[PDB]
């Protein structure tokens, strides 16, 4: 079976060096050119680069050429992507992948027929941070209402957020993560619940970020006059 | 550069149902060079289609593509669940190699207006000097609503920002935050939030609002 096996998750401060590596198995290395592809948080597929392995001259997409370089080890069957200094704009999906051509010398490439599982890289300026539970809480309001938890101002992603220890799950909403100006992160969760419960039902969120090893349980109630 | 643009950006479909998606050339690509991709949230993509209609290896029967001049069509015969994803179009003929914006296919089911809720900051969010305003609109379809935040009746633009949930597994519905950020001395100096939804399925746009310090 043919395999490309990215390297794991980075987090980085702009100004960082960083090489991401792709190992492959299940081929000959030489044989195949390997291309490098970018996506952005919620955006679409861009074409970096390609590398044949071994006669390591790389080709650039005009646009990312001179701040990230394309390599190959044919020893250990490793491709590379490196940047020198690492911007925020460089926050983003990175995958490699073989391309497929003609058999025939005619230098043709058809596309990409085997992926990596890809890279995430984050660039950020802030440091390892738990977050700030802010309620959502209910108006004063067919008899729906909806409360729920600010997680605002971590680092770096994720975070999970259960409701009443995690016996609430109907209607629950834990929106993705945006990452703010500030570098920091912010998302919300809520919770369509009857507006009858409010008041006599405990609801507690149940917020875990696990890099700063912070657990916080966040009573949500109707804001009282 | 090769600009590829697909259309539609979305299509929303059934299961059972045929997908027509195009990827458009800005000058002649020739067939040998287009291939066609599907990606999954959380996965890396998958070759579909080479050569603008030759399947790759282990591509189910129900994809195929064909060309016409510039116009380059994968064809999905007979939706399956697992075909609900984005798919984008790739040239490899001229450097540097160009990819679609892509095409989301989305599961189709009848109009539902969003439920409308606003959340003023909490107080122990005050005292660090920032104030977030939050809009919930829940459980809607389709995805296309306009959220506008109004201050004191005045029309707010570049400090609010969207997040929207993957279409729910049981009722196929889309969800959305908008979070309005203000300093706690500009969200001292007014009285009247609102949120303000358009969406297909609300007769009228409905405004969900409070006053900064009633109850």
């Amino acid at each position: 079976e043919v395999q490309l096996v990215q390297s794991g998750a980075e987090v980085k401060m702009p100004g960082e060096s960083l090489r991401i590596s792709c190992k492959v198995s299940g081929y000959n290395f030489v044989k195949f050119w390997i291309a490098w592809v970018r996506q952005k948080p919620g955006k679409g597929l861009e074409w970096m680069g390609v590398i044949h392995p071994g006669d390591s001259d790389s080709t650039y997409n005009p646009s990312f050429q001179g701040h990230v370089s394309i390599s190959a080890d044919k020893s250990i069957n490793t491709a590379y992507l490196q940047w020198n200094s690492l911007k925020a704009s460089d926050t983003a999906m990175y995958f490699c992948a073989r391309v497929v051509g003609d058999r025939e010398g005619f230098g043709y490439h058809y596309g990409l027929d085997v992926w990596g599982q890809g890279t995430t890289v984050t660039v950020s300026s802030a440091s390892t941070k738990g977050p700030s539970v802010f309620p959502l809480a209910p108006s004063s309001k067919g008899g729906t209402a909806a409360l729920g938890c600010l997680v605002k101002d971590y680092f770096p992603e994720p975070v999970t957020v259960s409701w009443n220890s995690g016996a609430l799950t109907s209607g629950v909403h834990t929106f993705p993560a945006v990452l703010q100006s500030s570098g920091l992160y912010s998302l919300s969760s809520v919770v369509t619940v009857p507006s009858s419960s409010l008041g006599t039902q405990t609801y507690i969120c149940n917020v875990n970020h696990k890099p700063s090893n912070t657990k916080v349980d966040k009573r949500v109630e109707p804001k009282s006059c | 550069e090769i600009v590829l643009t697909q259309s539609p950006g979305t299509l929303s479909l059934s299961p059972g149902e045929r997908a027509t998606l195009s990827c458009r050339a800005s000058q002649s690509v020739f067939s040998t060079f287009l291939a066609w991709y599907q990606q999954k949230p959380g996965q890396a993509p998958r070759l579909l289609i080479y050569a603008a209609s030759r399947r790759a290896a282990g591509i189910p029967d129900r994809f195929s593509g064909s060309e016409s001049g510039t116009d380059f069509t994968l064809t999905i015969s007979r939706l399956e669940p697992e075909d609900f994803a984005v798919y984008y179009c790739q040239q490899s003929e001229s450097s540097p190699w160009t990819f679609g914006q892509g095409t989301k296919v989305d599961i189709k089911r009848t109009v539902a207006a969003p439920s409308v809720f606003i959340f003023p900051p909490s107080d122990e969010q005050l005292k660090s000097g920032t104030a977030s305003v939050v809009c919930l609109l829940n459980n809607f379809y389709p995805r296309e609503a306009k959220v506008q935040w109004k201050v004191d009746n005045a029309l707010q633009s570049g400090n609010s920002q969207e997040s929207v949930t993957e279409q729910d597994s049981k009722d196929s519905t889309y969800s959305l935050s908008s979070t309005l950020t203000l300093s706690k001395a500009d969200y001292e100096k007014h009285k009247v939030y609102a949120c303000e939804v358009t969406h297909q399925g609300l007769s009228s746009p409905v405004t969900k609002s409070f006053n900064r310090g009633e109850c």
